[PDB]
């Protein structure tokens, strides 16, 4: 087999700038290479074939280069919709192999998250389990610290986090942290609080409710 | 215009059989190279099998002897017969138009194949009540397998909809939340309903979310 | 009384593209096969149903020598019961093939800096070739329901593709000259025998 | 002319791996496929598989598919036959045979490689006289070579001088896993008092040399 | 998949006479329009690797003498030795090579058919050195006989022995075409000293009546 290595593993640039993506192979493939763009939730789209030729319907700003075992994908005048994972695939010899991809996100101005906390529903509380949700809505950058404090005690090990993909228009992120407790454990405490630490906040923001 | 639509994905126990279908329009199936390419959840792409324009077939080493690729000219359909399925075969399987066994110029939206011994379970939908720009949502918990689709007031509410990716709990079930951003003026004057659909378990739940 | 012209085939300065493979009809001559199997320049000498060492004492009505150039990775496709782009669309051997497949690396001869693109192979064909069938058509391959009218485009592919032979490529990518020997006994008077 | 040279004899315990080799030389070797043939003690020939060294084109017999691996090294004209785990039933002689092309007869054969798989350990023989008894002018005497492992054992009489009338029987494998053997000689009956007869037993694997005198 | 069956299993042909070995194929062994039966005959002398004699069922290989001829077509094939010589003692195999997997015949054992020769029978009591080790072995020798078929039975105090004896036979001598056989009776020291008479009873075609060689323990 032939192993394709892509660098960087991830990349982060603002709109209007130029992106340079790399792809190296175990052996020379002599232009038998292609590039694909896979946006979240969608199938890969062919961009470059033959390491130089653009597919139909592809803007000229996408450019492929290189030969042998050195290959480069150049993307100029970036736009917010260009966030995707980019793969390189070789067809020089069988079996055909892909790279591990390059995650490319779109930068923007730093945005402060809007923090909301949801107490568990009464219908859920009758089933023996409780879930407390903290919402971080429309923020950038993605890095943010979420700490669960119950009666001012830092709670760990019973929460899971999910973060959405970059928005297509404003390139913002959204994050949810779900604290899961049994009904008996939920009623052992009074104040449930969510503390959010982010670059766009002067001081951490705390949203809390009393059971 | 070219269309590739996959079907036949779903939950299947290890060692079982599953047959995938790919309807194609805009080109002659019997005159083109066609391939199946699969992508494990959160990982990269892997080529599975190819059928040449002349009917010759080839397979990846990891699936040879278990998978069979075929085509039906009259039905304009590409088939992938999967037997002796393993846990590592869990992936999104893509139908792809192949240019001379070189590169994949057209792709279908894909079908999800989950290989697991776990049983199907419908989700439980709970509201996320707002409190006095407001926010509210619905909690979709304890379902298996993927996926779950969430909509608000049928398809009326689309702006501000954030459906987070599902997390796999330590119990082996998936949980998901969908939230919206709405002004405080509406309160209960405007009615908000979240529509949750889980096709593997045939679960259809509409949940009213009103402030308390 | 006259030597069979094997030297014209094996030592030819130029070899044909695999889609348009050459064939040399050998008849009414005495063949000395020892100059072939005792050689050291061959990397592949695969014979099916007959021994080269036993060819110098056999008679055939006709002998056919086919020559072409392919990649190193595709040499294994020149064999009975094989499958692939070369075996299905360019050159096909029968399942009961009785003859020899001879190949040797020719990177020095058939490869040049910057790429030798003179050697072609057929990429698209609706059906597999019959054994020992030559298809030299260059008509635009119609991959859809719309007639192509002889112009390449969407669903209209040129049937032939060029090898990118470069001397610095890997062994599998390097050009290989292939000669296939076919031995035919038509129950007619035999005219291709070994030395007596 | 192509010649095939095989590796030396192998003595292995059950469960151990083994890889034997067959290296070919000579003109027209580029045309040669290397096949493997198994012959268990006293039985017929069994075709195991064949390989073309140039491209490692390997074809296995269905009776041996998955039991053995056949490979080749085209840089040294050597073909291999290996087991992942040896069983006692693998005890046999393994020939490598060359054929000029496939679907052709095997015209060149190696000398063969003896493979013995047994749980027994190396043990030196015990040599016992077979004393003559009283005639008709013909006397028979011999030596009993018992409880040794592995093969082979060389037996000679009077340091190789006595050859006429000597019958050294093939070894028999005992239920203990050890080999036993006898060698006998025909001598004139009148020479028992005068002549002295000594059998010379040498067992190289255990480094044993026994000179035993056979007297009436 | 193609099964090759040889007839007979063992063959005895006198010097200079004709040896005939037949091979039957379960299917045709053709390969292509060459119209050649892909059949081969091999010779394996005692202790030697197999040697190819005839290929394509009739074409003898280089160096093979003229007395070796192969015939037959379809599914029936025959190997014939015209002038039988002592050098020709071997096992002869037929092999098909039309397609993989190749299959051999079971093999045909060929020996010189000489005139009947009676064996000379000798019996050897266990040595006193071996008795000190706790085991007793008694050896009965049959020397220079033909045919190879012979019945050797051990009687201990006129009681037939079973399971405690092993026989070994030499290959056929290249000069007189005879065989030699050894039968070894193995007993424990305790079992050996509970009996007096140890007899070896030999029955052969060249003997008018069975020959018995016996001894008494320590007498
Ligand atoms: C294609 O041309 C090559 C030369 O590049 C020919 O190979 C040559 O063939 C001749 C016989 O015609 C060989 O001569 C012989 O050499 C040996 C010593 O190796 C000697 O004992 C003999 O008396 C005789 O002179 C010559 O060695 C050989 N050269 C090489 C480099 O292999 C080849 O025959 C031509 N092809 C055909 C099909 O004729």
């Amino acid at each position: 087999e032939i192993v394709l290595t892509q660098s960087p593993g991830t990349l982060s640039l603002s709109p209007g700038e130029r992106a340079t993506l790399s792809c190296r192979a175990s052996q020379s493939v002599s232009s038998y290479l292609a590039w694909y763009q896979q946006k979240p939730g969608q199938a890969p789209r062919l961009l470059i074939y033959g390491a130089s030729s653009r597919a139909t319907g592809i803007p000229d700003r996408f450019s492929g280069s290189g030969s042998g075992t050195d290959f480069t994908l150049t993307i100029s005048r970036l736009e917010p919709e260009d966030f995707a994972v980019y793969y390189c695939q070789q067809y020089g010899s069988s079996p055909r192999t892909f790279g591990q991809g390059t995650k490319l996100e779109i930068k923007r101005t730093v945005a402060a998250p809007s923090v909301f906390i949801f107490p568990p529903s009464d219908e859920q509380l009758k089933s023996g389990t409780a879930s407390v949700v903290c919402l971080l809505n429309n923020f950038y950058p993605r890095e943010a610290k979420v700490q669960w404090k119950v009666d001012n005690a830092l709670q760990s090990g019973n929460s899971q986090e999910s973060v959405t993909e970059q928005d297509s228009k404003d390139s913002t992120y959204s994050l949810s942290s779900t604290l899961t407790l049994s009904k008996a454990d939920y009623e052992k405490h009074k104040v449930y609080a969510c503390e959010v630490t982010h670059q766009g906040l002067s001081s951490p923001v705390t949203k809390s409710f009393n059971r | 215009q070219v269309q590739l639509v996959e079907s036949g994905g779903g939950l299947i126990q290890p060692g079982g059989s599953l047959r995938l279908s790919c309807a194609a329009s805009g080109f002659t199936v019997s005159s083109n190279y066609m391939s199946w390419v699969r992508q494990a959840p959160g990982k990269g792409l892997e080529w599975v099998s190819v059928i040449y324009s002349g009917g010759s077939t080839f397979y990846a080493d990891s699936v040879k002897g278990r998978f069979t690729i075929s085509r039906d000219n009259s039905k304009s359909t590409l088939y992938l017969q999967m037997n002796s399925l393993r846990v590592e075969d869990t992936a999104v399987y893509y139908c792809a138009r192949d240019f001379g066994d070189f590169y994949f110029d057209y792709w279908g939206q894909g079908t999800l194949v989950t290989v697991s011994s776990a049983s199907t379970k419908g989700p439980s939908v709970f509201p996320l009540a707002p409190s006095s720009t407001a926010a509210l949502g619905c909690l979709v918990k304890d379902y298996f397998p993927e996926p779950v689709t969430v909509s608000w007031n049928s398809g009326a509410l689309t702006s501000g909809v954030h459906t987070f990716p599902a997390v796999l709990q330590s119990s082996g079930l998936y949980s998901l939340s969908s939230v919206v951003t709405v002004p405080s003026s509406s309160l209960g004057t405007q009615t908000y309903i979240c529509n949750v659909n889980h096709k593997p378990s045939n679960t259809k739940v509409d949940k009213k979310v009103e402030p308390k | 009384t006259n030597l069979c012209p094997f030297g014209e085939v094996f030592n030819a300065t130029r070899f044909a593209s695999v889609y348009a493979w050459n064939r040399k009809r050998i008849s009414n001559c005495v063949a000395d096969y020892s100059v072939l199997y005792n050689s050291a320049s061959f990397s592949t000498f695969k014979c099916y149903g007959v021994s080269p060492t036993k060819l110098n004492d056999l008679c055939f009505t006709n002998v056919y020598a086919d020559s072409f150039v392919i990649r190193g990775d595709e040499v294994r496709q020149i064999a009975p019961g094989q499958t692939g782009k070369i075996a299905d669309y360019n050159y096909k051997l029968p399942d009961d093939f009785t003859g020899c497949v001879i190949a040797w690396n020719s990177n020095n001869l058939d490869s040049k800096v910057g790429g030798n693109y003179n050697y072609l192979y057929r990429l698209f064909r609706k059906s597999n070739l019959k054994p020992f069938e030559r298809d030299i058509s260059t008509e635009i391959y119609q991959a859809g329901s719309t007639p192509c009218n002889g112009v390449e485009g969407f669903n209209c592919y040129f049937p032939l593709q060029s090898y990118g032979f470069q001397p610095t490529n890997g062994v599998g990518y390097q050009p290989y000259r292939v000669v296939v020997l076919s031995f035919e006994l038509l129950h007619a008077p035999a005219t291709v025998c070994g030395p007596k | 002319e192509v010649q095939l040279v095989q590796s030396g004899a192998e003595v292995k315990k059950p469960g151990e791996s083994l890889k034997i080799s067959c290296k070919g030389s000579g003109y027209s070797f580029i045309t040669y496929w290397i096949g493997w043939v198994r012959q268990m003690p006293g039985k017929g020939l069994e075709w195991m598989g064949i390989i073309y060294p140039g491209d490692s084109d390997t074809r296995y017999s269905p009776s041996f598919q998955g039991q053995v691996t056949i490979s080749a090294d085209k840089s040294i004209n050597t073909a291999y036959l290996q087991w992942s785990s040896l069983k006692a039933s693998d005890t046999a002689m393994y020939y490598c045979a060359g054929s000029s092309g496939i679907s052709t007869p095997m015209d060149v054969w190696g000398r063969g490689t003896t493979v013995t798989v047994s749980s027994a350990s190396t043990k030196g023989p015990s040599v016992f006289p077979l004393a003559p008894s009283s005639s008709g002018g013909t006397a028979a005497l011999g030596c009993l070579v018992k409880d040794y492992f592995p093969e082979p054992v060389t037996v000679s009489w009077n340091s190789g001088a006595l050859t006429s009338g000597v019958h050294t029987f093939p070894a028999v494998l005992q239920s203990s896993g050890l080999y036993s053997l006898s060698s006998v000689v025909t001598v004139p009956s009148s020479s028992l008092g005068t002549q002295t007869y000594i059998c010379n037993v040498n067992h190289k694997p255990s480094n044993t040399k026994v000179d035993k005198k056979v007297e009436p």
